[PDB]
């Protein structure tokens, strides 16, 4: 037979692998990644000023951030209008930024009693219980009064440094570059990030009105209790405007087909394990299918839930007079990126599950390394002939064609002729003999004798692979 | 750079509905016969 047990399961597995590959390929954001890289280059590599040498990646003092906010950060981001937000007139930032400072409360530690005559107090690391809540210095408004974590749309994250919650002083930027610079100068003059601070952060959004990509950019700085601070930045490309045109329709159709295939596979594999041999886990073939189905279902559900609501972007675009709570959206985007990495791992697992015909993994390298040798040997003859013809054309048609003018251009001309972009108007006109002869001989020796030798080599390689497999695998 | 769609009535010129309905009424879409599917938008049979 081998038509229902050896021609369907393998074909279905191959189709599932193809669908997974298509779904993975339809998840690479090129423009968003380029925009994030450009923003990081204009921000992370931005120094303090023209004469200062304090960059985002070189945080060494409490005045590095203050000097950075007025300078290159005001040139690559706070560019004047033609006060809009467009440095090269093409990077349109979305909304306005916001600043937060999770500082240690006044008296966040204790001094020794034996040395109480000289030691006053200390400050601990950033944490939920180590975040200031009362005023810190002159607090006219919210510039030095910490906002509640629940009341300021903040929560613990537990990043690379500590679990900085939403507690801490909060402030909002302005709608003008000059006003933002003035506010930054006012905050730097006063005690905003004092010695009793533990962490700082800033959150902005980028729209780039020419490109449909609204992302968030969050910079952070961990001020350790042992002096100094370490800054960093992170870009979250979270968007929910995917449904645009025929490409979006194709992506949605592929997603629906993948969901239907997963449902069909679950239906087909949920009957032969219930009314049949159960508890099969260490079989390398029964647990793998169940794990793959469960992982696919979980990933599909997580992806669907990540885009449950799309009203955040619409609300931000309708009213852009403040900084929206984009931290939750950035966290969701980070979780989506982690899910995408997990889906790449699941695609690798599916490829492994497509290896049910094993033992053909490393016993054939000796033949591939011989086919490579044959191809390398062929490439020498092909290139010798090609350069001989190119030199002939360059010497004969050198001064009268505008196509065989320079030697570096004759090669491209012959390549285009090979691909089928022949002109043949000047070639015959520039020389009625040795013009047609060159073209005719070139075509005959490049499409009938030398291009058919490339195929014969691979034909022989395939035939010998088939022969040696059908010999050794079917002999012992 | 696109948003929602208008659905209300407006008088001669633009919005100033004085007596009843705007002289430029909405003319709600027909039950069947629409969806032109534009360059990068999808419309219906409704409109002024």
């Amino acid at each position: 037979k081998y038509l229902k047990s050896v021609l369907r399961e393998l074909v279905t597995y191959l189709l599932f692998l193809i669908v997974l590959c298509i779904l993975t390929y339809g998840m690479m954001s090129s423009n968003v990644y380029y925009y994030t890289r450009m923003m990081s280059q204009l921000f992370l590599d931005t120094p303090v000023s023209k004469t200062e040498k304090t960059n985002f990646k070189t945080l060494s003092s409490m005045e590095d951030f203050w000097k950075f906010t007025e300078g290159s950060l005001l040139d690559g981001l706070y560019w004047k209008m033609q006060n809009r937000s467009f440095i090269f007139y093409e990077n349109l930032l979305l909304g306005v930024p916001r600043i937060r400072q999770l500082r240690v409360r006044n008296g966040s530690c204790s001094i020794p009693q034996d040395l109480r005559d000289e030691i006053k107090e200390c400050y601990d690391v950033y944490s939920v219980s180590s975040e200031d809540r009362a005023p810190f210095g002159p607090r006219n408004g919210t510039a030095w009064i910490y906002t509640s974590e629940k009341d300021l749309n903040g929560s613990s994250h537990w990043g690379i440094i500590a679990t900085y919650s939403g507690a801490g002083y909060y402030l909002d930027l302005s709608r003008t570059r000059e006003e933002t610079a003035a506010q930054v100068a006012s905050l730097k003059k006063n005690v905003w990030l004092d010695r009793g601070t533990r962490a700082t952060f800033i959150d902005f959004s980028v729209y780039n009105a020419n490109i449909n990509l609204f992302c968030v950019v969050r910079l952070l700085v961990e001020f350790p209790a042992t002096g100094g601070v370490i800054p960093s930045w992170q870009f979250q490309p979270l968007k929910l405007i995917r449904y645009v045109t025929t490409f979006d329709f194709f992506l949605a159709a592929c997603e629906i087909i993948f969901c239907f295939f997963i449902f069909y596979y679950v239906v087909e594999e949920i009957l032969e394990i219930r009314i049949h041999k159960l508890h099969y886990f260490r079989s390398f073939w029964n647990c793998l299918d169940v794990v793959i189905v469960v992982l696919s279902v979980v990933a599909i559900g997580i992806n669907i839930y990540r885009t449950s609501n799309v009203e955040v972007l619409l609300q931000f675009l309708e009213d852009q007079n403040t900084f929206p709570n984009f931290e939750h959206l950035a966290y969701w985007q980070i979780q989506f990126n982690n899910i995408a990495a997990v889906t790449v791992f699941f695609v690798w697992i599916k490829l492994f599950k497509f290896i049910n015909f094993n033992r053909t993994m490393s016993q054939l390298s000796t033949t591939m390394s011989r086919c490579a040798k044959d191809l390398f040997g062929f490439a020498i003859m092909f290139f010798i002939i090609f350069l001989a013809y190119a030199q002939l054309a360059y010497l004969v048609f050198g001064t009268q064609v505008d196509d065989f003018s320079t030697f570096q251009e004759c090669i491209f001309t012959q390549f285009r002729i090979i691909l089928g972009d022949i002109n043949f108007a000047e070639i015959e006109e520039a020389n009625r003999v040795l013009g047609p002869i060159y073209f005719t001989t070139f075509v005959f020796f490049m499409f009938f004798i030398l291009l058919n030798m490339f195929a014969a080599i691979i034909a022989d390689t395939y035939s010998e692979v088939k022969s040696d497999l059908a010999q050794q695998k079917a002999e012992m | 750079a696109a948003g929602g769609f208008s659905t209300s009535d407006y008088d001669v010129g633009w919005e100033s509905p004085h007596n009843g309905s705007g002289t430029w009424a909405y003319s709600a879409p027909d039950l069947l016969g629409a969806w032109s599917w534009g360059s990068c938008a999808v419309y219906d049979s409704g409109g002024y």
